[PDB]
């Protein structure tokens, strides 16, 4: 039950545990039981490499979970830059409103994050 | 012929330097904090092992704040339940300053690493709370925030003495001021969040504490944290799932429109009872545990009446539970200011540690 294990996996920063289980043919898309694939967790947590591979094997850059919260949002929360970068490169909607009503520009506003901001506007 | 004198290292670990000088020695790598490792290492003039971190924060802004803040509140503060500050140790010109070493007592153990291990007497859930709750009157009492307490930033030691560390998400708020607006917004760690953080937005006020305390108290019942949530949606989700949909009172507490929208979303959830969750636990305890996890942070207990609470009867004694004497005020949360100016008065506060000070 090989998503599972990818998921638990792209949380943990385990950049080889997760390089393994896409060669073992895990589904890049597996879902959580709250809607968190594995894009989710890894722009969650900063961990660059992963976000990258998820995306070269075919992940949803526009996910959304079951609180309409996406990748985006969640590398926009913790500052995550350089991460928010490449999933604007590859195609994330910006203007994506978690249930909330939240975007992830309205999220660098709340935070002050006045380098994140510049970031959503190119 | 030339002095072939041969002083030489700086001490080295896991290839980084660590420069605690000729006072502390025999270092030992012991994990990482916010801006850089930490070592234990024995000190040669007490004649005790303690714990140095190592700081750099020059190069942001925001983590020259955050040391600054630990650095000023941990010096004035002084308590039993508080973590000290022993010495600091830096270059003696403020050019060759690129770290900050604090020196603190050592602790084995804490709460997060107990948990982990060991379901608690109820005699020891009891001390524990006494001990944090005494700790933080003084801290609220000095009219500081704390804004992180969990179990992994309360000290512990095998004679059951705790102490509460990590100060670098705290900050003064002087009442004397209206701070709605002004505060940073993504504070506590996540399942130790207050429903109003992610509500009141930058408006929230010393109680967020409380509700942490509530949330380590449910763990220290049932050795699990009580409100796991993913991200600040699940999180919020977590809560009413047990506290339960606000009430209508409480929800027209909600100061922010798009937050009270939101909750007006959601399908209705019934509250969960206490000892549902917590068959077990002392009955007391639950009562305490009901006004320390109250939603609105108004109806929520503060920290003088929590000691005062039947629960802690046994340890409960005002004239043995300090405040602090000088409260800080507005002007010392001035702290938006330049990375370099920071580092100047990060300079000026750790000027009466270096060797030979005098005053």
């Amino acid at each position: 039950d090989l998503g599972k294990k990818l998921l638990e996996a792209a949380r943990a920063g385990q950049d080889d545990e997760v390089r393994i289980l896409m060669a073992n043919g895990a589904d890049v898309n597996a879902l959580d039981e709250d809607g968190l694939t594995p894009l989710h967790l890894a722009a969650q947590l900063g961990h660059l490499e992963i976000v990258e591979v998820l995306l070269k094997y075919g992940a949803d850059v526009n996910a959304e979970d079951n609180f309409g919260i996406t990748p985006l949002h969640l590398a926009a929360i913790r500052g995550h830059l350089e991460i928010v970068e490449v999933l604007l490169k590859h195609g994330a909607d910006v203007n994506a409103q978690d249930k909330f009503g939240k975007t992830a520009f309205d999220i660098s506003i709340d935070n002050g994050n006045e380098d994140l901001a510049e970031i959503l506007q190119k | 012929h030339a002095m072939a004198a041969a002083a030489a290292g700086p001490e080295m670990v896991r290839g980084q330097v660590f420069d605690v000088g000729p006072r502390y020695t025999n270092l030992s790598y012991i994990g990482e904090g916010a801006y850089g490792m930490v070592c234990s290492a024995y000190d040669n003039l007490n004649k005790v092992r303690v714990a140095i971190k190592k700081i750099s924060p020059f190069e942001h802004q925001t983590y020259c704040q955050r040391t600054l803040r630990e650095i000023k509140i941990l010096l004035r503060f002084r308590h039993e339940n508080i973590i000290g500050i022993n010495d600091i140790i830096r270059a003696p010109t403020i050019e060759q300053m690129k770290d900050v070493y604090i020196v603190q007592d050592l602790m084995e153990t804490d709460l997060y690493k107990l948990l982990k291990t060991q379901h608690l007497s109820n005699d020891h859930i009891c001390y524990f709370l006494y001990q944090i709750l005494r700790g933080l009157k003084y801290i609220h009492s000095a009219n500081v925030l704390h804004r992180d307490l969990k179990p992994s930033n309360l000290l512990l030691n095998t004679t059951c003495d705790l102490k509460i560390c990590d100060f670098g998400l705290a900050r003064v708020a002087d009442p004397d001021h209206d701070h709605t607006g002004f505060l940073t917004e993504y504070v506590a760690t996540r399942w130790y969040r207050a429903p109003e953080i992610m509500l009141n937005s930058k408006g929230y006020t010393k109680s967020i504490d409380i509700w942490s305390v509530g949330c380590i108290l449910a763990e220290m019942l049932s050795n699990r944290p009580i409100f796991p949530g993913k991200h600040y949606l699940d999180q919020l989700n977590h809560i009413l799932g047990i506290l339960g949909s606000p009430s209508q009172e409480d929800l027209n507490c909600i100061i922010n429109l798009k937050a009270r929208n939101y909750l007006l979303s959601l399908p209705h959830k019934n509250k969960v009872p206490w000892n549902r969750l917590f068959p077990n636990a002392d009955s007391k305890a639950l009562d305490l545990l009901d006004k320390m996890l109250t939603f609105n942070p108004h109806k929520r207990i503060e920290v003088e009446q929590a000691l005062a609470h039947p629960y802690l009867e046994q340890y409960y004694d005002p004239s043995d539970e300090p405040i602090a004497e000088a409260p800080f005020k507005f002007d010392m949360e001035l702290d938006d200011l330049p990375k370099e100016k920071l580092k100047e008065l990060i300079f000026e506060e750790t000027a009466r540690f270096q060797p030979g000070y005098r005053s």
